[PDB]
């Protein structure tokens, strides 16, 4: 991002180049989320193949179908599965959704034009750069209302739509009336670890839908004003390192819910909640073991969020560095 | 025989002593595909690091199989 | 580094109305008949053609893909008669008693008779090549399975087929690409052998072991799982050996001890089939795949690491030798018959080296119980490793006279050797003749003393005896070795050096071969044949450019017949006709090493087995005092033994027989070629011209003889032809008989 | 393929033809009428 106009980049670099055009830009990132939605049904009906109602899901492997199993969506009484197919039919919306995402993925970059500053009526209203601060808020500002309608698509699903299911009854509960004080909220902070109660779920989920949907009125609404510019930068890897270092505390804080907690994760078909444990790396080892040289879901979902989150916040290092005034600099 | 930091104790020293030995005795060594620096080890390069790094991975397997038996 | 030219070479038919249209002299046209022998003495002597070093490459590449093609729709039409027309699921059914057959025959001229009962109701041809045991080392279960791989190799087939079309037509590739010998030598090291010993030892792990373990356990066919089966449900695999619960994990942390369960160094044999242990060959061809990708990585090609060859051949100089290899690097990179002398002879000594370890050692389930696969199998890749050195022979010659510059290669290793010709000639024969004296003159002795009536003067173990110490010191240490100097094998390499008797189905597996005087006297025999062969050769090879006798030997070409009658005569002069005397010479070398294998192993090692412990041969063990003697080797071996070929008429082995006597044709056919010289028969075909123009029949084409290396040519192809197939035949209706 | 009526018209293709279509009728002059050692 720095130096001349225009640096050669190689084939091992070679995606430095769209960051600038913002027509190419919005290709590649639906192709991934594309990808993503690729995984999300193909994933989830590879283990459906793979699934024994018999055996115990913590050990055979099943990573997707207990997140599933977790929104109630066709668990039964004492925590099995009753049928496969409420299963089949989120992972056929997800296989389709990857469809109608990869296909405006090639729309992006080969019909549409490598910006979007040539067209003239409602997408010459699209083209962004890394250097207006109206023009980044208001695409972010259009971001927080659907982080915050997830929220309340969970609460119209528990309220109206099915239960969820716990360890302290070991049911698919139906519930409705949450709690209506945000002074708890506070006192969270010190055992989030180990929640204990399944009203407050979703009670706080509404609880933090709100606040989400007053950064989604908030940042459309009015730009940065410049008490945020004058201590942040606004460049290709500044924004970058924003986020990556963000999403890097989302997977580190999910890595050590997966291994502690019993309610979101139940243990019914994660395994048991395991013990952190550091011998040269921190790995949330298993408390039971297996007879083969297996691991449980919740022992590979917490490892791997771990390891990758990691890195992702060393890749955030990569990227700060590199916004700031820093050259590689070997010297010496 | 399993996981262990003495057997990676072992196998990091006989390797580093195999860069050591890249770093004394290959002829025409930089010239491959380039390395980002020469933080690592002399200015060997990509293809000359994975050579020696292999060349310390066969060195390994040798001795820890050597001992792990004797 | 890929060099590709586009399209050199236009596709069209047009050119193949017009036969002989590569040379210069055979394309303008038949004036003669001898023409028609040009165009098949040439059609593959690419050298002649182009004289450019890159079309005949290219030309070289899209040939080894068409040959390619000839061996996969060969392998096709195994596995196609092995799934169709034979009786695969009966034989794996009942192994020991009921015998393979892969070939049912058409009746019509009452050939019938050729489909024997050969057990369980299903008539055919027995056969000998024994693949049957390759299928089961493999893990064939069904028909299915093999006529599959027929249409597979069929389909890679055609697509060699097109490969040779795409490689000579489309995108034809350059000098510089073939040239690149470093490359393609650690590709071949790494991504051919190496590789496909990975995948064969992972077939091996997966597919073979636990096949031929529940095979060994005894459970019955249309009762075996599918191979697949173990891969899509590992609980199946696991319940047969403990380690396969461990995973992968052991594998990359060096915890390789706890795969001890089915990685193991047993050697020797199974006592319950008779072969080799399937996990031993898994741990085997594992243990190749690491060590030729180790190696695969020796040469450079881009990375800087590596050697490149030039200056390993620059190194190695001594006070000897002079400048060394200095120069061999640009020979063999630039003439293609120095490599293929090289590749001929090792491929002709690691053929040798198959059949000298598939009889000792063998690898197959049941297949030393069959006696005739074994014996087949030894002679047949005996006889190609033999044909394949004298090629060496022949291409080594074609590279001195038209391949050699010798204004490249100076002091060197091969001025060197040529200016030594003498020196190395005048003392090959020297230990030619003194080993023909005393390996055969033994023999000679040894018959007079037996036909004297004085056994005590003769050569045997209770005359004067020629005790072979040497390889019995060997086999002392072969048997001391595991526990001594192999401490973690648990049988020997094999059980022909010493050991217990294998007996798997009432017969013998391998016993222990005592080397007597007489083994002492036939291997004495067997390095005199093997020094003449390589006297003619190389005498061939060095004195192909010149000579004292005819010192223009390089300007007359490879492939002459003579120099004139005069100097007393200079027929036979050239180095094409050191190949056609050594041909002859690899077939008495060969015959007398078969013979040798044939007679020790149903005298000393073969035979029927009894539950006392007591083993009793097929011919009594006649090999002790009876192999000594020419009469003995006529009488008890040739005589005998030929009672079971001669006797089988109207019976399964019957074309036996009459390939016993088509081989004995072949031969004196081959004496009319070899014995007279042209000009007689020109002097009479002209006479038939005389005749045909009287009735105004002689034909335009002119009518001629052949040519005097053609005469030479089909007399040693046809004296070749009709000994191997006297042999084949004989050695299939004897073995046949035997069981 | 005006080559190949002329590869498929030369003496060694038309000559194993010919012994094919000779071998032919012969061994189903055999087949249909076997064992005539005279007439
Ligand atoms: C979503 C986050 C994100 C985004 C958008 C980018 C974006 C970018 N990075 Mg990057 N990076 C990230 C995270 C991210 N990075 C993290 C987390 C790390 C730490 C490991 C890095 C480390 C990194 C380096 C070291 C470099 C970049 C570079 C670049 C730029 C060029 C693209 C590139 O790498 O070449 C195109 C992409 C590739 C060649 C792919 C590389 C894949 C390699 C060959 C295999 C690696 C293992 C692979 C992931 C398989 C493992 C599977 C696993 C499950 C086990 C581009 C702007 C380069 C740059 O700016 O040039 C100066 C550069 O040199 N990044
Ligand atoms: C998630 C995977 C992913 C996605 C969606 C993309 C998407 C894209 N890449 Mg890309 N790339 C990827 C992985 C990916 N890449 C990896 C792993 C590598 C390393 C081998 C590269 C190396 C690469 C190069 C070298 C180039 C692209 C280019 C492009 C753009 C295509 C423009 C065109 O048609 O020309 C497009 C936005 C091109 C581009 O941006 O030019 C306009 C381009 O030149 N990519
Ligand atoms: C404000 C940040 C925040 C925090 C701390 C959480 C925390 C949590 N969410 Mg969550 N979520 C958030 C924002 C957040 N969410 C947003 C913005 C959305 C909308 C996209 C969701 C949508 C969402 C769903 C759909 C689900 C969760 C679930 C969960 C719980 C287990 C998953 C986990 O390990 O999370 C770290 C955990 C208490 C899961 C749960 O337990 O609910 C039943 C679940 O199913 N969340
Ligand atoms: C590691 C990659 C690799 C592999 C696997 C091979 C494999 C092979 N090469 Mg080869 N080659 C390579 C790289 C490789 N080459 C490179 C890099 C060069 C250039 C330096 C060459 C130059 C080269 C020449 C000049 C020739 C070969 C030939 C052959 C064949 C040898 C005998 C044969 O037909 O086996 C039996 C077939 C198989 C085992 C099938 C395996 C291959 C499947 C299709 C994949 C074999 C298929 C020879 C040939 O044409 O044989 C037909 C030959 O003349 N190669
Ligand atoms: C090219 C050869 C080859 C191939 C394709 C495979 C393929 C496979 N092996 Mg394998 N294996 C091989 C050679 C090979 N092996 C060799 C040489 C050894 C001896 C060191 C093993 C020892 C081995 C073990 C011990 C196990 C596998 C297993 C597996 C399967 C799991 C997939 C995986 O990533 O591993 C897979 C089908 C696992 C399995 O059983 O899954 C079915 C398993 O537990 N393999
Ligand atoms: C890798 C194997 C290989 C390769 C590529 C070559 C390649 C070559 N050889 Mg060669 N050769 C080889 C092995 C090989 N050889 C071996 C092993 C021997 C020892 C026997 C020889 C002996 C030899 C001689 C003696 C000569 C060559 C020549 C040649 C060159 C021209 C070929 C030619 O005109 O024949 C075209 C093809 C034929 C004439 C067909 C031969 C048909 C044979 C004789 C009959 C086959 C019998 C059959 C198996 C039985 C069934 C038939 C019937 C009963 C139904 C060519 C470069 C010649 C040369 O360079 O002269 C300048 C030459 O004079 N070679
Ligand atoms: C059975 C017939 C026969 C015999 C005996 C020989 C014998 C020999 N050939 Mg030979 N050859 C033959 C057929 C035969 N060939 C055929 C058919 C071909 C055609 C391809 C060749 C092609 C051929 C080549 C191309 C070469 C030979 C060579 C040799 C000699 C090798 C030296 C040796 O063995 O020690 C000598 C062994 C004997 C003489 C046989 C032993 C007989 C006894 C012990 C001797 C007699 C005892 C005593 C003298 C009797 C005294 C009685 C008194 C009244 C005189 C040897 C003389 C090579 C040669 O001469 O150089 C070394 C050579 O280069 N041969
Ligand atoms: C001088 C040559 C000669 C002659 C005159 C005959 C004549 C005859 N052969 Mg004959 N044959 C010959 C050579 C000859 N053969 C040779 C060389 C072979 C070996 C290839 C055979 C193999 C042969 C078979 C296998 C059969 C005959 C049969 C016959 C008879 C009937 C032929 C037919 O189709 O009706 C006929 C008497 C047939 C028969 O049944 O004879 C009565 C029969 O089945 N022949
Ligand atoms: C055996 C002795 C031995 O192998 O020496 C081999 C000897 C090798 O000579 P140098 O020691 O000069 O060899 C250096 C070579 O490595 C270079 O090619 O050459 C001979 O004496 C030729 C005679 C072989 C025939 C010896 C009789
Ligand atoms: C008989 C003989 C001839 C004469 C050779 C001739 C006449 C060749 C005979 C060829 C005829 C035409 C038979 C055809 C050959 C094959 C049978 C062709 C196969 C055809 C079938 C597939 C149909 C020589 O020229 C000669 C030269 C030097 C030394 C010895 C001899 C020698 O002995
Ligand atoms: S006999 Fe024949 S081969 Fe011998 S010299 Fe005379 S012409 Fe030449």
């Amino acid at each position: 991002t720095y130096g001349n106009d225009t640096v050669q980049y190689e084939w091992w670099a070679g995606n430095a180049r769209f960051a600038d055009q913002s027509g190419l830009f919005i290709a590649a990132h639906v192709a991934q989320a594309a990808l993503t939605a690729f995984w999300a049904g193909a994933f989830t009906l590879f283990e459906i193949s793979r699934f024994d109602p018999t055996q115990a899901m913590g050990d055979q492997g099943l990573i997707l179908l207990p997140h599933l199993a977790t929104l109630g969506w066709g668990v039964g009484d004492g925590g099995q599965i009753v049928d496969t197919y409420p299963y089949f039919v989120i992972g056929s919306i997800h296989l389709i959704a990857s469809a109608v995402l990869g296909a405006g993925a090639l729309f992006h970059t080969l019909r549409a034009p490598a910006d979007l500053s040539t067209l003239k009526g409602q997408g010459k209203k699209f083209h962004f750069t890394w250097e207006n601060p109206q023009q980044l808020g208001i695409i972010l500002g259009h971001h927080l209302l659907f982080l915050g309608a997830g929220a309340l698509l969970l609460a119209g699903k528990a309220m109206y739509w099915g239960g969820l299911y716990d360890a302290t009854t070991q049911t698919v509960r139906l519930v409705s009336q949450p709690t209506l004080d945000p002074l708890v909220i506070y006192g969270y902070q010190t055992h989030f670890a180990s929640i204990s109660s399944l009203e407050d779920l979703v009670g706080g989920h509404i609880f933090v839908g709100f606040l989400l949907i007053g950064g989604g009125i908030w940042h459309i609404l009015v730009p940065p004003l410049g008490w945020a510019k004058k201590v942040l930068l606004f460049s290709g890897e500044a924004i970058l390192s924003y986020s990556l270092g963000g999403i890097a505390l989302a997977g580190f804080v999910a890595a050590y819910f997966c291994a502690v907690n019993t309610l979101a994760y139940p243990p019914e078909f994660y395994g048991p909640p395991l013990a952190i444990k550091l011998g040269i790396f921190p790995y949330f080892a298993d408390t039971v073991e297996l007879p083969m040289h297996a691991h449980t879901s919740r022992a590979w979902l917490a490892n791997a969020h771990f390891f990758l989150a990691f890195f992702f916040l060393q890749g955030h290092l990569w990227h700060a560095l590199r916004a700031l005034g820093f050259d590689f600099k070997r010297v010496e | 025989l399993s996981w262990s930091p003495k057997v990676a104790g072992v196998m990091i020293a006989c390797n580093i002593l195999a860069i050591a030995f890249g770093k004394l005795t290959i002829k025409q060594q930089n010239v491959g595909t380039p390395m980002p620096s020469s933080n690592f080890f002399g200015g060997f390069g990509l293809g000359a690091v994975l050579g020696t790094a292999s060349f310390g991975h066969i060195l390994g397997a040798g001795v820890i199989l050597g001992l792990a038996n004797m | 580094k890929v060099s590709v030219d586009n399209n050199p070479v236009p596709t069209s038919f047009e050119k193949w109305g017009k036969p002989g249209h590569f040379d210069r002299t055979l394309a303008r046209g038949p004036k003669t008949t001898t023409w028609i022998w040009n165009l098949h003495a040439n059609a593959h002597d690419f050298d002649s053609q182009t004289s450019d070093l890159e079309d005949v490459s290219r030309k070289i590449f899209s040939a080894h893909f068409g040959h390619l093609a000839v061996v996969f729709v060969w392998l096709s039409g195994m596995y196609f008669h092995g799934a169709k027309f034979s009786n695969y699921e009966g034989w794996l059914a009942d192994p020991t008693h009921i015998k393979p057959s892969a070939q049912v025959v058409w009746p019509i001229v009452g050939q019938g008779i050729l489909n024997g009962d050969v057990g369980g109701g299903f008539h055919g041809i027995q056969i000998t090549s024994g693949l049957f045991y390759l299928w089961r080392a493999s893990g064939f279960t069904d028909s299915y399975q093999l006529y599959c791989t027929a249409i597979g190799g069929l389909v890679m087939a055609a697509l060699m087929l097109f490969a040779g079309w795409f490689h000579y037509h489309v995108k034809a590739p350059k000098l510089e690409w073939f040239q690149n010998v470093e490359s393609m030598m650690n590709h071949h090291l790494a991504g051919l052998l190496g590789l496909g010993s990975l995948g064969w030892a992972g077939h091996q792990i997966h597919v073979s072991m636990p096949i031929n373990k529940l095979l060994d356990a005894g459970v019955a066919p249309k009762d075996i799982p599918l191979p697949h089966e173990f891969i899509l449900e590992p609980s199946k695999m696991a319940e047969l050996y403990p380690s396969f619960a461990q995973g992968l994990t052991p594998f990359f942390t060096l915890n390789w001890g706890v795969y001890s369960d089915f990685l193991t160094f047993k050697g020797g044999l199974n006592p319950v089939t008779g072969g080799l242990w399937l996990s031993d060959t898994a741990h085997h061809h594992l243990a190749i795949a690491v060590l030729f990708i180790i190696a695969g990585h020796m040469y450079r090609t881009n990375w800087g690491i590596g050697h490149s060859m030039k200056e390993i051949l620059e190194a190695h100089k001594g006070p000897f030798t002079g400048e060394g290899h200095k120069g061999l690097y640009e020979i063999l990179t630039t003439s293609w018959h120095a490599q293929l002398a090289i590749n001929l002879a090792l491929l002709g000594s690691l053929t040798i080296i198959v059949a000298q370890h598939m009889y000792a050692m063998p690898p197959y389930p049941y297949q030393a119980i069959d006696y005739a696969t074994q014996l087949s199998l030894f002679t047949h890749h005996m006889w190609i490793g033999g044909f394949l050195i004298v090629g060496a022979g022949a291409h080594g010659a074609i590279f001195m006279v038209r391949d050699y510059d010798p204004a490249k290669n100076v002091n060197n290793l091969l001025d060197r050797m040529l200016r030594h010709r003498d020196a190395i000639i005048s003392h090959l024969n020297w230990v030619c003749i003194f080993l023909g004296f005393h390996s055969f003159g033994l023999y000679i002795h040894n018959d007079t003393m037996r036909a004297l009536g004085r056994p005590q003067d003769m050569f045997s173990d209770t005359a004067i005896q020629l005790q072979p110490i040497f390889a019995q010191w060997v086999q002392h240490l072969h048997t001391l070795a595991p526990g001594a100097t192999a401490p973690n094998a648990l049988a020997t390499a094999s059980y022909a050096f010493g050991g217990e008797t294998i007996a798997v189905a009432g017969k013998v597996a391998m016993m222990p071969i005592t080397l007597g005087t007489a083994d002492f006297m036939v291997h004495h025999i067997h390095a005199f044949t093997i020094h003449v062969t390589a006297l003619i050769l190389l005498k061939g090879v060095l004195y192909a450019r010149s000579s004292r006798l005819v010192p223009d030997k390089a300007n007359l070409g490879f492939r002459f017949p003579c120099d004139g009658p005069g100097r007393g005569g200079t027929c036979q002069v050239s180095g094409w006709d050191h190949v056609f005397l050594g041909l002859f010479w690899m077939y008495n070398s060969l015959s007398v090493v078969i013979f040798h294998f044939s007679w020790k192993m149903q005298s000393d090692v073969w035979g029927t087995v009894s539950p006392d412990g007591s083993v009793t041969h097929v011919t009594l063990g006649n090999f002790a005092q009876s192999a000594i003697t020419i009469n003995g080797w006529l009488r008890d071996f040739l005589w005998a033994q030929a009672a079971n070929v001669i006797n089988s008429y109207g019976s399964a082995l019957s074309a036996y027989g009459i390939m016993f006597l088509a081989g004995h044709f072949v031969f004196a056919f081959s004496l009319m070629f070899l014995f007279s010289g042209r000009g007689y028969w020109q002097e009479l075909i002209e006479s038939i011209v005389w005749a045909h123009n009287k009735l105004n029949v002689a034909p335009a084409i002119q009518p001629r003889a052949l040519s005097i290396i053609q005469g030479r040519a089909v007399g040693v192809a046809h004296y070749l032809l009709g000994g191997i197939v006297t042999t084949w035949a004989f050695f299939l209706a004897r073995s046949l008989s035997i069981g | 393929m005006d080559g190949l009526k002329s590869f498929l018209s030369t003496a060694p293709v038309m000559i194993m033809a010919l012994l094919t279509f000779t071998a032919g009728i012969l061994i189903e002059f055999n087949r249909f009428y076997p064992d005539l050692l005279f007439h």
